[PDB]
């Protein structure tokens, strides 16, 4: 993950973040990007959490470090649009 | 004498070094080490 020329090269994302813990901003690097820095790091260890789609009725997802987020539309709620 | 050199005549003597020939070491002077730096100095930063 670190080391005299593990971050001294250049950045990629088949390099640094994937083999170890990929603490922090290695994933940010390769792109030059803090929108998706803690959207998908947290995707690193447990495996994603959008991806089975909670939210129905048409709601869109948002991954935060533990809780999931669900919009549904206008006159549309819940935990997971439930 | 024979060291001074005179061309026409291609006067000179073959001569061997005298150190090459027998060896009088002594090692070296090895107090300091001595450290080649990157380019720009200061190798790797952190973004802050
Ligand atoms: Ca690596
Ligand atoms: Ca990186
Ligand atoms: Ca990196
Ligand atoms: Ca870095």
């Amino acid at each position: 993950a670190n080391s005299f020329l593990e971050e001294m090269k250049k950045g990629h994302l088949e390099r640094e973040c994937m083999e170890e813990t990929c603490s922090y901003e290695e994933a940010r690097e390769v792109f030059e990007d803090s929108d998706k820095t803690n959207e998908f790091w947290n995707k690193y260890k447990d495996g994603d959490q959008c991806e089975t789609s909670p939210c129905q009725n048409q709601g869109k997802c948002k991954d935060g470090l533990g809780e999931y987020t669900c919009t549904c539309l206008e006159g549309f709620e819940g935990k997971n649009c439930e | 004498d024979r060291t001074r050199y005179f061309s026409m005549w291609n006067q000179a003597v073959d001569s061997y070094d005298p150190d090459v020939r027998i060896i009088e070491n002594h090692g070296t002077e090895d107090e300091l080490p001595n450290y080649c730096f990157p380019l720009g100095g200061i190798g790797i930063t952190d973004t802050f």
